[PDB]
């Protein structure tokens, strides 16, 4: 907060709240890059595609590992609607009622 | 019946699966004859797929749009290892007996190993990982086999895929042969325990015994205009593999000074790591014509224009346009103004309804050269007409009835995506409605500037049409320009007055203004 | 970073219309023991896959074809990338 | 910071959950305010609220 | 079609409207049957034949030369500038 | 043998259809996609007899169609093994004679319906049998016996047939061998 | 169109109550010829009534415990006793009270 | 054993005893104790 | 206070408020079906324009959808909201 604020720009706290909230989830301070919040992400595509190596699809297949699209990104990868904003309604019709 | 991927189980690939799923075998290094046919047998065998449009696949009766590639094994009498795989293979070898092929741990201690690892590996991962790095920590510095008591020998990795033993005579090194013989020994439950699933991924399949041939579909001939077709250098590498294979055998039935015989064992063992994988970190790059290093199966993967980040994360697509912005003050908020040959270039397609079919026929008598007009007409099975080759267009009008599609212009009203780069925010891309008007150039209002931090000194802008019912259901209900007047990082409107506006404002209102009857009815003529 | 904002924006048929439907939207068959991509025969009116003959059902599924450019291109890898299928709409 | 933070939710109960079904907040903010609605980053201006109703003879 | 507008040399006239796609000079390649590799106006861009020089290289090659004009009208959307910055 | 399934599964309504019954337009479709229809599991289906259908569908993405649970009774029919079954002749030839069971024919080798030796296609197209005194022609009533049976959808009548079993056979040699036989 | 098709019962039907029920389908769903054929091969080799056949199947609950057995005494009717082994491909040993089986034939067909 | 493998341990364990008793196999008094002895016994 | 008096301030307020998604989403839908052959709830004679989304907006803004939404709580409870005249 005082970082953006000494430099004249307007934030709302509670992004920043959130983003506190992220990097300290796992009782230690995290980074959100590689080494923190991103890698421990359980979705090997979204890794590998952040990470644009191939030694995580490596380390997969070595290790037997299984990915399961709940993610947004490894969806939109392989081309199927996410879950969020209108991917959290369902929807159900009586067609009889005309 | 359509399903849905709903996950991906990754593993080794077998070698018996590698054979089984083969549909040919590359024996043959000899690529093209005199007259130009492909060999039966050599890395362009057309049962490996079709990528001529005339052409069809003899594994199945496809052209080039229905036939997916096919693979082919190239045989390897001697074994070599998988650069990708020395980080797992040293581990199951410095971890491991062998004589008995076991973790080096006593087994009343593993019991209770296993029993915890296969009691924790799927409530907290974190933990399984931590239990499996201690186990490999504290078995690897044994120096003894509890079941064996044989003097375990160090063993050392020299880059890029050397290991090296340390026995009395302090130097002798491992041929690809005995690591495989040796990762045979380890049983399912050791291989479980240390991390990695057995019945997927075997530890002696990192060891390759056949190599898999890709498909020519993921292999193309690029056409030059220049009459010489250029190959891809997957092919390049690939001739190389199968001609040391065949440099290789013929050595060992005929002689064996064992000399040379290990100087093309270290060459072909080079030539597949470096096809698997180029910029090698202690390795020369491999040039084909002009000393320019190859392209390999990791280097299509990985940068900004590789498979994840250039065709996957994004990607080019149709429906789009870009120009020059000028501004327009006689736009609203939520508009914005289209040159005509835009208009009559993109197009949205409208399924005939009871409701619509009247506008829809004069668009249809309208051709393609007039706005509002259309472009093509979809019959209910799925045929399309140009309609600039149709002879008679007010025929064809009266012949349309509801479930056909008419890809029509562009008309006042439509909902389009105007983007500007970079796209910091969501609000860098909003939709709008638009307005056909003269001019080569995309029309914007003055008071939607500051959310695209947009300006008139030469700047560019991005259009995109949805095409489907629901796409522009979803970008008119939720993407409006005057629904996203506030912006999200604060409370407060993006949109607003600027320069003139000011100006304009504080004159008119200062109390010095008088006006006549005259003069309020042009003021008030312009609202 | 276009993505990125229509997700923002909670736009999921959006975001398909632009980025398979648009680009590379492709159909595939797949075995439903293995997870490897099959074909139809188009002769012998059967669905046929590599390890599997006519043994085996196959199913079709639309997916980017990129997605399956890189499933062949992981296979030319020693790597077994296998698809486990899954129904539209279930009781 | 996309990468981080991209599979995070909204749910009908008022928490900020991820889609694997970790819980990040238990409700969001502090009020469960959009700052998008905010009257700058305040839920309710009451001095706002007041000017709006007994303004015209204050 | 896209071939009207050569002479019987394989080389266009002046004075001529052009459009995107039609060939200004006639080329055929030995084989690497013969193949075209024939010279056409770049996609979208209008204009007239403005010279057509025909000279050899010094090896004794023959060389074609061919100039397009087209006529530019400010319209909205064109930029200007004054010696200021502005 | 004959069967009788009840069976649970969703049916698509397509928009076309709206504004009217569920029940009518979900038997319908349940027609159009299971009549005449082998299934893998259950056998081929000889048609629906009633169905019913819940008003509630769900919408998914990309459809403008309901989804509705149904409940309905099938009427199934499989051959099963070692089965005795009664048919009729439907043609004789030199491949041997063709059976007909319901839907199906079913098919039994020269070699397999009386232990002698006997002559096929003879005159009159009429099979003889030279030390039994046999006569097999259209209009036969014959009680059949099912040894092995597969179902591929690629060829519906690949049924093998038995009649080398005593007390099996046309309905007239049968009620001599019973009278002779006490 | 997309559908599941999961079973839950797994009855048997004679030759006689088969042919109600195909009349009872092909009157109103007007099917096919294969339909109508089926019903062509029931009209001469069925013996009984619907009434009988239920009668006969509902009977030998008790001396026999299998529903698939029951549903081709029904459709056969053997009235014999030299012959019932012969439709019998059950390993286990039935009791002594097949002459039971041939007296429940008569008063019902 | 060595403090890791405790700390694998006893999260196991915790982990058990939070299972059994959200299923109702035991009494919030019964977790408390067996919650009692765990912390103990690894401490 | 159930776990804190803000969340059953938030449950509350959504009970009987349709949030923009489920919006765009019953009028998406209703677009997509109507487009395909379905009969129109309203008279559609005088309206406005005549394409699938603004009667679908008209058909939404007077409750005459026979559409039932169902929010799915995470502790499992399920929540049936009924836009048919509400
Ligand atoms: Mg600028
Ligand atoms: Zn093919
Ligand atoms: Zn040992
Ligand atoms: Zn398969």
């Amino acid at each position: 907060k005082k970082v953006l604020e000494e430099q004249g720009l307007d934030v709302d706290m509670r992004h920043i709240v959130l983003v506190s909230d992220i990097m300290t989830r796992t009782g230690d301070i995290r980074q959100i890059g590689r080494h923190g919040v991103t890698g421990e992400k359980s979705s090997v595509l979204a890794r590998a595609a952040f990470e644009v190596t191939v030694k995580h699809l490596l380390d997969a297949a070595a290790r037997g590992e299984r990915e399961e699209f709940k993610g947004v990104i490894e969806n939109i990868i392989i081309g199927q609607p996410i879950r969020l904003g209108t991917g959290i309604v369902e929807l159900t019709m009586k067609p009889n009622m005309r | 019946s359509e399903k849905i991927i709903r996950g991906v189980k990754f593993g080794v690939l077998s070698p018996n699966e590698i054979r089984q799923m083969s549909v040919t075998a590359i024996i043959t290094s000899e690529v093209y004859d005199e007259d130009g046919t492909p060999i039966e047998g050599g890395v362009m065998d057309p049962k490996l797929g079709v990528i001529e449009p005339g052409q069809k696949c003899p594994v199945c009766g496809n052209t080039l749009a229905g036939c997916p590639g096919h693979f082919g094994h190239i045989e390897l009498i001697k074994p070599v290892i998988h650069i990708g795989y020395v980080k797992h293979i040293y581990d199951f070898l410095r971890s491991t007996c062998w004589r008995c092929g076991r973790i080096k741990i006593k087994e009343q201690d593993l019991e209770r190993y296993k029993r915890i690892y296969n009691a924790i590996k799927l409530r907290w991962p974190s933990a399984a990982r931590r239990l499996v790095e201690y186990i490999k920590k504290i078995s690897i510095k044994n120096l003894e086999c509890p079941h064996c008591g044989e003097k375990q020998f160090k063993i050392k990795l020299e880059k890029p895929y050397n290991f090296n033993e340390e026995r009395n005579g302090s130097i002798v090194k491992l041929s690809p042969s005995e690591i495989r013989d040796r990762l045979e020994r380890i049983p399912d439950s050791d291989v479980e325990l240390l991390g990695y699933d057995p019945k997927s991924s075997r530890p002696e399949w990192m060891i390759l015994t056949v190599l898999p041939v890709p498909p020519i579909t993921i292999r193309p001939s690029i056409t030059i205009e220049s009459g010489i077709r250029a190959e891809d250098d997957l092919t390049h590498k690939l001739v190389d593999i199968i001609r040391l294979n065949e440099r290789l055998k013929e050595s060992i039935e005929a002689g064996a000074p064992q000399l040379i015989i290990e100087d093309l064992w270290d060459l072909l063992q080079y030539h597949v790591a470096t096809y698997f994988d180029n910029e090698i970190p202690g390795l020369p790059p491999a040039k084909h014509r002009s000393g320019r290093p190859l392209r390999t199966l990791a280097q299509r993967l990985k940068g900004k224009e590789g498979r994840f980040r250039g065709n996957l994360s994004g990607k080019r697509v149709d429906f789009s346009a870009r120009t020059v912005i000028s501004p327009d003050p006689n736009l609203s908020i939520d508009e914005v103004g289209i040159p005509y040959t835009i208009a009559r270039m993109l197009t949205v397609p409208e399924r005939v309804t009871n409701i619509n079919i009247e506008r829809i026929r004069q668009y249809i008598i309208n051709g393609p050269d007039k706005w509002p007009g259309a472009n093509y007409v979809i019959k209910p099975d799925g045929r399309r007409i140009d309609l600039r080759y149709v002879k008679d267009r007010k025929e064809l009008a009266s012949s349309i009835t509801a479930g056909y599609v008419v890809e029509r212009h562009l008309v006042d009203g439509d909902v389009v995506l105007f983007n500007r780069q970079p796209s910091l925010h969501r609000i860098s891309m909003m939709a709008h409605k638009v307005r056909v008007l003269p001019g080569r150039t995309f029309r914007l209002n003055l008071l939607d500037c500051p959310p695209y931090n947009a300006d008139f000194d030469g700047d560019e802008m991005n259009l995109h049409v949805p095409q489907s019912e629901e796409a522009i259901a979803e970008a008119r209900e939720l993407m409006l320009v005057h629904k996203n007047i506030i912006t999200p990082r604060y409370g407060g409107p993006i949109i607003g007055g600027g320069q003139d506006y000011i100006s304009g404002a504080y004159l008119l209102s200062v109390k010095t203004t008088l006006l006549t009857v005259e003069e309020v009815a042009t003021i008030l003529g312009v609202t | 970073m276009e993505r990125d904002c229509l997700i923002g924006f909670g736009t999921a048929m959006l975001i398909k219309d632009r980025l398979l439907d648009n680009s590379d939207k492709a159909v595939v068959y797949i075995c439903d023991q293995c997870g490897y991509v099959g074909w139809y025969d188009r002769s012998k009116n059967r669905y046929v896959c590599p390890v599997h003959g006519d043994k085996s059902v196959l199913h079709p599924v639309t997916v980017s074809y990129a997605f399956k450019l890189l499933i062949q291109e992981l296979m030319s890898m020693v790597i077994s990338p296998r698809l486990i299928l899954g129904e539209k709409v279930n009781l | 910071l996309i990468n981080a933070l991209s599979d995070l939710r909204i749910e009908y109960d008022g928490t900020v959950r991820s889609l694997y079904g970790d819980i990040v907040q238990v409700v969001y903010g502090d009020d469960a305010v959009h700052p998008m609605y905010s009257a700058h980053s305040k839920s309710v201006n009451v001095n706002r609220v007041i000017e709006r109703v007994i303004g015209w003879k204050r | 079609d896209y071939y009207r507008l050569l002479e019987d040399n394989g080389v266009v006239s002046p004075e001529v409207e052009v459009k995107g796609g039609d060939v200004l000079i006639g080329k055929v390649s030995p084989p690497r049957a013969k193949r075209d590799t024939s010279i056409v106006t770049r996609h979208g861009e209008n204009g007239i034949v403005d010279l057509v020089l025909i000279t050899e290289t010094l090896e004794g090659n023959k060389l074609v030369k061919v100039r397009v004009r087209d006529l530019r009208i400010p319209e909205i959307g064109d930029k200007f500038a004054t010696r200021h910055g502005q | 043998m004959f069967k009788l399934v009840r069976a649970k599964g969703i049916v698509r309504i397509p928009p076309e259809y709206f504004g009217q019954s569920v029940d009518e337009i979900a038997i319908k479709i349940l027609r159009q996609e299971y009549q005449e229809k082998l299934i893998k599991d259950i056998g081929v289906v000889l048609g629906i007899v009633n169905a019913k259908a819940s008003e509630e569908g769900f919408i998914i993405f990309g459809d403008g169609a309901t989804y509705h649970e149904v409940e309905f009774d099938m009427l199934v029919y499989t051959p099963i093994i070692h089965e005795v079954i009664e048919g009729e002749v439907s043609q004789v030839d030199n491949y041997g004679v063709y059976v007909n069971m319901g839907p199906v024919d079913g098919l039994v080798h020269i070699s397999q319906i009386t232990d002698d030796n006997l002559k096929f296609d003879s005159n009159r197209g009429i099979l003889i049998g030279e030390k039994s005194k046999k006569s097999i022609q259209k209009g036969d009533r014959v009680r059949a016996m099912i040894i092995s049976a597969s179902m591929s959808s690629g060829r519906l009548p690949r049924i093998a047939l038995t009649m080398k079993q005593p007390y099996l056979g046309k309905i007239e040699w049968i009620n001599q061998e019973i009278a002779k036989a006490s | 169109m997309s559908y599941s098709l999961k079973t839950i019962e797994e009855h048997f039907v004679p030759y006689s109550i088969a042919k109600k029920y195909i009349k009872e389908l092909i009157d109103t769903g007007s099917s096919s010829n294969l339909i109508q054929k089926t019903f062509d091969y029931l009209n001469s080799i069925s013996r009984c009534d619907e009434d009988s056949a239920s009668k006969i199947m509902k009977e030998l609950e008790e001396i026999v415990k299998r529903e698939d057995v029951r549903a081709v005494l029904a459709s056969i009717c053997p009235t014999t006793v030299e012959e019932v082994r012969s439709v019998l491909v059950i390993d286990p040993s039935t009791i002594y009270s097949t002459e039971q089986i041939q007296k429940i034939i008569e008063i019902i067909k | 054993s060595t403090v890791t493998i405790s700390d694998i341990e006893m999260l196991l364990k915790d982990t058990e005893i939070w299972d059994k008793l959200l299923r109702n196999e035991l009494s919030i008094e019964e977790a408390k104790k067996m919650f009692d002895d765990v912390a103990r016994s690894y401490s | 206070m159930t776990i804190d008096k803000i969340n059953e301030i938030f449950k509350e307020n959504w009970k009987n408020k349709l949030t923009k998604y489920e919006i765009a989403r019953i009028i998406s839908a209703r677009a997509l079906q109507l487009s395909m052959g379905a009969l129109p709830l309203i008279d559609t004679s005088n309206l406005k324009s005549d394409d699938v989304i603004s009667i679908a907006e008209e058909e939404l803004k007077r409750g005459v959808l026979p559409i039932t939404i169902r929010r799915i709580y995470p502790n499992g409870q399920v929540e049936l909201i009924s836009v048919r005249k509400i």
